[PDB]
């Protein structure tokens, strides 16, 4: 019984929890770098264009 | 003629250059600082100078070159050491005496005063010749004869042929006239790095790159004129595979290209190559440098030179292939080249793309990699060379998701996949069989069957055994070896024997330093045939395991045999061992 | 007729930066006028005038700005937008990215010069696709079918056999036949393909013997990045001429649409335009529309243009901007799974994300069977339940699969084994495959089936 | 008549809407109801083909008139609409049999049509519905892919080099979208008799 419970918990952690978190980390990385960093350069580039 | 006007760090603006052309290299200042033209706005130009621009003076002269970033080819290209921008490090060190690289060195790429033995072909003084014709060959050194190809984009009826003798590059070895005008050609050819070398027809690769290692030769073969990828960051596998390619590979030449790596690492590798020596099949002993060219650009070198080192190396390889030689390039760190390109893009304020690399990174990597391939020569006589790139990759933390890694995997046909886990487990080949692949096996199957029609079937069976190896792995993991059947136990034992006896090499040992394809094929046959012959008997696994001790020892020793006995003796021994194993498996059944 | 004029040749080039070549003192420029630039060395390359302001002109050269001198290059203004000399004789030939004949053949004698990026069809005159297609592959036809006029791409990550699938479809392409002159003529765009892939395409097409009805627009990765953008335009313009203006149905194929997306990204980053998601241009939706949104059937003409793009998820992610916008525009997806490839299945078509938004009209009584829709819906829906059962078994154990869940697991196993798998040259007919589809649906009990009514399949009979 | 397309039609006094929109769908009219005069919005991410709900609502709503003004949508949907609405039919309380195409107008421009026309599409649609409302009817619309009229905004803001606010969209995007959506609602019209027509904005926003 104890081994069954522990194996269920371990399998759930391996399959559900970690594979739930890692996409969340990837989406958070993409949202910050893929958008905010790109916008910051674009904003500054447009400002430099205005100055020129 | 031409004076600077604005010097903002690397960027330089020079007036009075109305006739300048885009991407034309130029000499800046008295110190002869070298930089490339970027924008030609107005009558003025715009130059990014590679070396440090500190100390430039307004109205200091700027001297045009009327040529893009180009490399001076010809005799003496082999053996030496060159920087990213085609600067001969050895001769610079000898001339300047000191160790530091002078800011504004002007030493020519190849010594134009040294003498080389020259002899023309049987061509006549009034014959007709065209671009790519091989009119002479030169003994640059022993056993590395250098053919002298008439440069492309040059043709006409022969006017003068230099008779055989001692000559230097400054001599006018050839002169000819297409129209009434006549042109005289020396032994030095200049070619821009960005522009590829003219080809007649891109052939289909039809000959494997025998690296001397069994795992690369048989499990995941690579073909001459084919791209290759290595995830090399630790374990010295990149050094090991580079040494194997230099010493035992079929290539008549090797052109290592190192960009933006650790300076001491390049010191170690550039001191390792001269120590490396290879014996000739005729029994002669040579030095690998006599057929090796090295282009090393450390991190201290200017970023533009770091980016241009790869193109310099690939152009050198193409020039070598122009006379039909089989040559192999080795990009030390494509990740460093990509980082250099990223730094250059950040300097140019180009709009950032995925993960910060410029949007053309994938396109430029594909353009570079597309130059590899078996190609028919240009001009007569008829011959065919090849250029194969074994450029490695350094993914961050092993995550094959960075744009450099993704593009490389999308372009490269054959990926060998060195694994740090095997290195931790003391694996000399360190090649992970679970991730490596050879997409060129379908094209190579013609030669694979011509050599041995059963070899391809053996390879397929070995792939199936490797696929079942992990299956048996989790089978043992979850319930243990007890639940394995006799056939399953035999399959697991054969997979383990293959992994620990043939799929792994011993490198350092003299007997397993070089693995001929003959020995590899006989070992694969003696393993797979024995595996089957034991398999269909299911017989108790314990009983056959007890009674195959001699057969197991023979299978293990099928790789312990040194290549000294040669192919005829080792092949006979392996055949006798396989016959004995078959008899033991069949009679006892 | 209005008297002709020789194009003015300028030499006032007064600026080069990136891929953009600036000009000054231009006398009466024209937007998107094609200009061929002759360098001082004498070599010539084409280019378009991107922005026209005042008497200036910001030209985007094609073969690259390298070698352009601000005082020796000459630019000639043809005064006309880019036009592809389409002709009926163009069939059975191979052309470069811009259209240079590369089959050692004479150039095209144009029946009519037609401008690329042709105007849209008045949607009042637009009609609806109403006929199925016999490509020659089972799983695409049986479920998420393709209509004669329907656009639908192939989603397949790098390294997958999608190129082989495209070649097999093109070689085995044909009508349902339930005629040869109007039979499928295939326009085969190739944006950014490898040299080995190019030779493979040429040899495979020459081998099938259907060269008489197939046009190759090859554009290698060696060719300039901007020249890849005009390759789909030229291919679709030639397809438009063949279909609407000549009659024969055209099955347009474009490989490596992700390469086209990369070309768009590079061109946009060159001009520093407003970036959408993942640094792609903010107008990528409109460009992918102008590429894709031409498949369809026009009322007054008997032609039909069927579109079968081939995308490639960069990180094997459906959320990437290129596949996401495509799925927004492309009216359906045929999906290819790497996981099924790991199981050594030659046509690794995963049917769970694969749906044809026009299948509801391709099916009916004129073709197929009256139980097609319900059987397709069941084999589409029970796969998800089988996947959920597999996940539950993984996270709990083999004992979790009850008398019902184990049935779903067996359904999933048999569905992945027999139904999806097919021969490399097997032309599996619909009814013979629909019988096995019915068997798969009948693995589950004939009463637990919720969505399907029993009578629908009951009209059909086994054996 | 004639009317500026950006200036909303004048009314007497807007008033609260208290009549449900009988869409004929269980989910739309049971759990998450909509009122005749309110504003809806369906995200419908890629691959969902949210326009099926749009077409069903237009076919079977209790609204007297429908203005399907799909902007940036695929032309095949418009072909489907033009093909099926006449052949499809509905019945009225008088007992006669008639088609729904007798009351549906399309101001739609496809995705391959020029970009700048999309804002004009949206505004012409809302003004036409406003006119039909001032007639007194319970007119409604549904603008397919209003998010395309944000690509239309930024592809112009880029040419004007206006300062990017968020993801490239200009700053006034929310302001303009509110100025569009805030034209719905039941309202006593101008002049007698006391018409009390409404208008419904069932927008669709496609997210990346």
């Amino acid at each position: 019984l104890t081994l069954d419970e522990a194996i269920k918990t371990t399998n759930r952690r391996v399959n559900a929890l970690e594979n739930v978190v890692k996409p969340r980390l990837e989406n958070t990385i993409t949202y910050i770098k893929g958008e905010l960093d790109e916008l910051e350069r674009e904003d500054f580039f447009r400002l430099k264009k205005i100055q020129g | 003629y031409g004076y600077v006007r604005k010097v903002s760090g690397p960027v330089v603006i020079a007036d009075g250059m109305n006739g300048a052309a885009m991407y034309e290299l130029v000499r800046v200042g008295h110190d002869n600082l070298i930089g490339e033209i970027i924008r030609l706005e107005g009558d003025s130009a715009t130059i990014q100078v590679y070396e440090e621009t500190a100390g430039l003076m307004v109205n200091d002269p700027v001297l045009r070159t009327h040529k893009p970033l180009s490399v001076e080819l010809g005799p003496g290209i082999l053996g030496n050491i060159f920087d990213g921008i085609q600067r001969p490090l050895k001769t610079i060190a000898i001339r300047s005496g000191d160790v530091y690289i002078p800011r504004g060195v002007s030493v020519p790429a190849l010594d134009k005063d040294t003498l080389w033995e020259f002899q023309p072909k049987k061509i006549g003084e009034g014959d007709l010749l065209t671009g790519g014709d091989l009119y002479a060959t030169v003994f640059e050194n022993s056993l590395m004869q250098h053919h002298v190809a008439l440069p492309p984009d040059a043709m006409g009826k022969v006017t003068y042929v230099a008779p055989a003798g001692q000559y230097s590059l400054k001599d006018t070895v050839l002169e000819l006239e297409f129209q009434g005008v006549k042109k005289s050609f020396t032994m030095l050819q200049a070619w821009p790095v960005r522009t590829p070398r003219p080809v007649s027809s891109k052939l289909a690769a039809d000959t494997p790159l025998l690296t001397g290692q069994r795992v690369l030769d048989a499990l995941f073969p690579s073909v001459l004129g084919g791209t290759c990828a290595i995830p090399g960051a630790f374990g010295c596998g990149k050094t090991v595979i580079s040494q194997a390619l230099s010493k035992y590979s079929n290539s008549d030449t090797v052109v290592y290209v190192g960009c933006g790596e650790r300076g001491n690492e390049m010191a170690e590798v550039l001191m390792d190559f001269p120590q490396l020596t290879m014996t000739l099949p005729d029994g002669r002993e040579e030095s690998v440098m006599k057929r090796t060219t090295l282009v090393a650009n450390t991190s201290n070198m200017p970023v533009a030179a770091r980016e241009a080192s790869i193109y310099t190396g690939i152009t050198i390889a193409e020039y070598f292939r122009d006379m039909g030689y089989n040559v192999s390039m080795m990009a030390d760190s494509t990740s460093r080249w990509a980082e250099a390109l990223r730094e250059i893009s950040g300097r140019l304020a180009e709009m950032p793309a995925d993960s910060g690399y410029p949007a053309y990174l994938a396109a430029r990597l594909a353009s570079f990699y597309e130059r590899a391939g078996k190609v028919k020569c240009l001009g007569g006589p008829e011959r065919t060379g090849s250029v194969t790139i074994v450029g490695a990759v350094s993914p961050p933390g092993g995550d094959f998701s960075d744009p450099v890694t993704s593009a490389t995997l999308s372009i490269v046909q054959v990926f060998w996949g060195l694994d740090k886990k095997l290195a931790q487990r003391k694996h000399f080949p360190s090649v992970n069989w679970l991730i490596s692949y050879s997409k060129y096996s379908t094209a190579l199957e013609s030669f694979y069957e011509q050599f041995d029609p059963d070899f391809i079937n053996i390879r397929t069976k070995a792939r199936e055994v490797l696929q079942r190896e992990d299956d048996l792995n989790e089978i043992v993991q979850l319930v243990g070896k007890d639940a394995l059947a006799e056939g399953d136990k035999i399959t697991l034992e054969t997979a383990k024997l293959l992994r620990e006896d043939y799929l792994a090499q011993n490198a350092f040992t003299p007997y397993d330093k070089f693995c001929p394809f003959y020995k590899s094929v006989w070992m694969m046959r003696n393993i797979i045939h024995f595996y089957n012959l034991a398999n269909q008997a299911v017989i108790t696994y314990t009983l056959i395991k007890h009674r195959l001790g001699d057969l197991f020892y023979r299978l293990v020793s099928q790789k312990f045999e040194d290549p000294a006995e040669g192919e005829p003796a080792l092949v006979a021994k392996f055949k006798k061992l396989h016959e004995d194993l078959t008899a033991g498996f069949r009679a006892l059944e | 007729e209005g008297t002709l004029e020789v194009a003015m040749e300028y030499r006032t080039v007064t600026g080069v930066a990136g891929p953009l070549v600036i000009l000054d003192k231009v006398k009466g420029p024209k937007y998107y006028e094609i200009v061929n630039i002759r360098l001082g060395d004498g070599t010539m390359r084409r280019g378009q005038v991107l922005e026209v302001d005042g008497e200036k002109a910001v030209v985007q050269v094609f073969e690259g700005t390298s070698g352009i001198d601000n005082k020796f290059t000459t630019v000639q203004f043809t005064g006309e937008v880019l036009k592809t000399p389409v002709s009926l004789d163009m069939l059975g030939r191979i052309f470069n990215g811009s259209g240079k004949p590369i089959d050692n053949g004479p150039p095209i004698l144009p029946e009519a010069y037609l401008d690329i990026s042709g105007s849209s069809i008045n949607p009042s005159e637009r009609t609806y696709p109403e006929e199925m297609i016999q490509t020659g592959i089972s799983t695409i036809d049986v479920m998420n079918s393709i209509a004669r006029g329907q656009k639908i791409p192939l989603f397949s990550a790098a390294g997958l056999p999608h190129n082989e699938i495209a070649a097999q479809i093109c070689r085995q392409a044909g009508l349902v036949k339930r005629g040869e002159e109007d039979n499928f003529a295939i326009v085969f765009a190739a944006m950014g393909v490898n040299m080995e892939t190019a030779q493979f395409f040429k040899r495979d097409f020459e081998e099938n013997g259907s060269m008489e009805r197939v046009t190759l627009f090859l554009n290698l990765a060696n060719d300039p990045t901007i020249e890849r953008i005009i390759t789909p335009r030229i291919a679709l313009t030639t397809a438009e001429y063949l279909a609407y203006e000549c009659g024969k149905h055209v099955l347009v194929i474009l490989t490596d649409m992700s390469s086209y997306a990369d070309a768009l990204r590079e061109v946009s980053a060159a001009r520093e335009e407003v970036p959408g998601r993942r640094g792609y241009p903010g107008y990528m939706y409109t460009d992918l529309a102008q590429i894709y949104e031409r498949a369809g059937r026009i009322e007054g003409r008997k032609g039909s243009i069927t579109q079968i793009p081939i995308l490639t998820m960069p990180n094997d992610d459906i959320t990437h901007p290129t596949p996401d916008l495509t799925g927004y525009i492309t009216e359906g997806q045929i999906y290819i799974d790497r996981q099924l490839q790991n199981r050594q299945i030659y046509p690794p078509i995963n049917v769970l994300p694969s749906l044809s938004r026009l299948m509801k009209s391709a099916i009916g009584e004129g073709m197929t069977r009256r139980d097609h829709s319900d059987v397709s819906n069941q084999l589409y829906a029970n796969y998800a339940i089988g996947k959920d059962v597999q996940a539950m078994k993984a996270v709990v154990g083999e004992e979790a699969l009850s008398s019902e869940d184990l049935l779903y697991l067996e359904f999933l196993d048999k569905f992945e084994r027999k139904f999806v798998a097919q021969g490399a040259y097997d032309s599996r007919n619909i009814f013979q495959s629909l019988d096995l589809a019915w068997t798969l649906l009948r693995i589950f009990p004939r009463e637990l089936l919720h969505r399907i009514p029993g009578k629908t399949l009951d009209q059909y009979y086994s054996r």
